[PDB]
């Protein structure tokens, strides 16, 4: 009760007696005796917390009558217990209340510039908590937008703070920069900023590693974090970035080819866009697993939309038209069958005749085209997640649909087996259903898309 | 029976009419485009890996030399522009010449 | 009003009549490839189609060849 | 005499909370919200209630 | 029952005039601000 009071209200001049205490009882600062305990709060974080101006009179004072006590290095770092708050150290709270002379004498003493505030509090929105900033002190500093405390961080001669590190879920600085970027201008200005900062400094720094290559726990980068999340503001400035000083112009995705006049060739770096499945490209990601309210915008990037038409022209048109032609005339030769049937006679027919023949023929190209349709379309659902509201519409009915008729054509090869009667109950509903289906590919034309 | 049956006809043809042409005149363009990129990345994921690569996209640009002086050789794409505003301000540093 | 009639008649008016082939020859196969008894009936029971289309038909017709049922969800769908 | 009260803050995440001492009374002193939504005007109750 | 299905907390904001607590109930809405900066602070609960 009494140091809490003390310590909370800023009063130097009441710790007269602490230190001849201390002493004469064996005792110290750290012990439970002097702790919160539901969340363990040692003096410090409590000294911090309780800023008169931004200046508390008793931390220099609490840190001396500590390493005097002996015990300096358990002192500093004290980590939170309840799990709400789990890890944060004073380290952290000078940090976020933005007072860089007090980060200074405290890492100047031995706090460790590492530790990890993990405790549910500081998780990411959808997981129940209020700020996740990276997990990790410098982090911390970066998120909350103070370059000073980042500057320091990383260059300090008692301890430095590499940019490298990742925090338990993998995420390293740029991620973190990534989750907390926002699609207001308030926001994007300044994690910009920060995120060139960071990258130039650390190649700078270390200059074989490539900081934006470090993948996080779930295989994501930095870019291409941000285009399954939805931050225009980073992902475009990631894709046009061009870095003009000689000593780092490595780190650019944007170069200039040549010029003539008034007219200026220049040309982006794909070496992550377009991939040809081997590295998880990031348009599939952009063009799946995004998020759907903002994929229209994200796919309005300058060398997005003209890599996607140089794709089509060079083989998207032939292979989609030439698919259109045989599905037409699959099922073309699918109602031929379908008409030609002899209605009079119990299943399975003798094929004797040449009609019989080419009957025979149309009822095995029949079930190879559903079963085709089975194993591509089961392909497809599986390799992709399970769709939802706002995304039905783009191609979830239709792979709903063509499952449908293919199941109607395997009962009624099933039921033709044995059943004279049964297996014309659905066979027609097959066609219908088919043609209804032919409707999927009027998506190549807009004017029958829309 | 038949006034109210032509009352329901008569309320759905207001609804189609405002709040469904209102939105769908600019939502239609976005989900064709989608469709539209969905099935492209759908037609590529077809195909072999090889076949993949041998219709890739963009240069095998080389972009400079490197940190030890190695080069880059970065499949880049190229896109040009006019421009009538900014002069000579800055210059082409790859190919020197159109 | 001239180009009102010129641009009905040419951009939409082709596309809708487009679709509505697909679904007429969709269910044209799909509905006579149940009957049971040929391209001479065939064009009596597609002008017979057109007319329920119209709003005059015989009802004994669709019923005439087995499985009334299926007769009747495909003619209401 | 305030209303509207800051209860803590965390680098960009402020939470306050509003005093409904009127608003939601719960049927013993003529709560506001009532007389809001019964008795109030008609042509601005729209944006009386956001 | 009304009473038992009550929204809002039992907060308390400070003393009264006499030092008395206020125990007034409150209902909390939290927001997410980029531009000031660590103007002002929480007074109540002074921790997450
Ligand atoms: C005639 C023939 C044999 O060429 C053919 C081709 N495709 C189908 N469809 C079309 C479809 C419809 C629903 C979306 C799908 C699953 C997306 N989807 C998944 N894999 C793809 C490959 C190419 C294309 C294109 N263009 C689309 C693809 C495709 O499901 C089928 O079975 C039917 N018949």
């Amino acid at each position: 009760p009494i140091l809490f009071d003390i310590v909370s209200r800023g009063s130097t001049a009441d710790l007269d007696g602490l230190l001849p205490f201390l002493l004469t009882h064996k005792k110290r600062l750290t012990d439970e005796e002097f702790r919160e305990p539901s969340t363990g709060k040692t003096c410090l974080p409590k000294a911090l917390l309780n800023l008169s101006n931004g200046r508390n009179d008793t931390i220099p004072v609490l840190l001396d009558i500590a390493e005097r006590t002996g015990n300096m290095r358990e002192f500093i770092n004290s980590p939170f217990r309840d799990i709400y708050y789990r890890g944060q150290t004073a380290l952290h709270i000078a940090i976020e209340r933005r007072c860089k002379h007090y980060v200074e004498l405290l890492v100047a003493q031995g706090a460790d510039v590492h530790a990890q505030a993990r405790g549910r509090f500081f998780q990411p929105k959808d997981e129940g908590g209020y700020f996740y900033f990276g997990e990790l002190p410098l982090s911390l500093a970066a998120c909350t937008n103070q370059p000073h405390i980042v500057n320091y961080l990383t260059e300090n001669p008692h301890k430095k703070a590499d940019m490298r590190r990742q925090d338990s879920r993998g995420n390293t600085v740029l991620h973190a920069l990534v989750a907390i970027a926002d699609n207001t201008r308030e926001n994007t200005k300044f994690v910009t900023k920060m995120y060139d900062l960071l990258l130039l400094k650390c190649a700078r720094l270390f200059p074989d590693s490539n900081l934006e290559a470090v993948l996080n726990n779930d295989g994501l980068s930095p870019l291409m974090m941000a285009a399954k999340t939805g931050k225009i503001g980073i992902f475009q400035h990631i894709i046009r970035r061009e870095v003009t000083d000689e000593d780092t112009r490595h780190l650019s995705r944007k170069f200039k080819d040549w010029a003539y006049g008034p007219v200026y060739s220049s040309l982006y770096d794909l070496s992550s866009l377009d991939t040809c499945g081997e590295e998880a490209s990031v348009l599939e990601i952009l063009v799946y697993n995004s998020k759907i309210e903002n994929r229209h915008e994200m796919l309005a990037v300058e060398p997005i939309n003209e890599l996607l038409r140089d794709k089509w022209r060079k083989f998207g048109a032939v292979s989609f038209y030439i698919n259109v032609v045989s599905y037409l005339c699959a099922m073309v030769i699918f109602t031929l069958t379908a008409y030609y049937q002899p209605l009079e006679g119990t299943p399975p027919y003798p094929y004797r005749t040449t009609v019989d023949y080419l009957r025979l023929a149309g009822e095995v190209i029949t079930l190879f085209t559903g079963v085709l349709f089975f194993f591509t379309n089961i392909k497809d659902l599986f390799m992709k997640k399970c769709p939802g509201v706002n995304s039905l519409f783009i191609d979830g009915s239709f792979q709903l649909l063509y499952f449908i008729y293919s199941v109607l054509v395997i009962v009624s090869a099933a039921l033709y087996l044995a059943g004279i009667e049964a297996y014309l109950a659905v066979m027609v509903f097959a066609l219908v259903l088919g043609w209804m289906n032919a409707l999927y590919f009027t998506r190549g034309l807009k004017l029958t898309g829309t | 029976y038949i006034i109210l049956t032509f009352v329901l006809l008569l309320n759905m043809l207001i609804a189609l009419m405002g709040e469904t042409v209102g939105q769908v005149s600019k939502e239609s363009k976005h989900i064709w485009k989608l469709q539209w990129a969905t099935t492209i990345l759908d037609i590529e994921r077809s195909f072999p890996v090889f076949l993949r690569k041998a219709f890739r996209s963009g240069e095998m640009v080389t972009v400079g030399k490197s940190s030890d002086g190695t080069p880059d050789r970065r499949w880049c794409f190229r896109v040009d522009e006019v421009n009538w505003s900014h002069w000579n301000q800055n210059l082409g540093i790859i190919n020197e010449d159109p | 009003y001239s180009i009102m009639i010129q641009k009905i008649l040419f951009k939409d008016l082709f596309r809708f009549l487009l679709v509505y082939l697909l679904f007429m020859i969709g269910y044209a196969s799909a509905l006579v490839s149940l009957l049971n008894p040929d391209s001479e009936t065939f064009s009596t029971f597609l002008l017979d189609l057109f007319k329920l289309t119209i709003g005059m038909g015989d009802l004994e017709m669709l019923s005439s060849t087995k499985y009334p049922v299926v007769f009747i969800i495909l003619l209401v769908t």
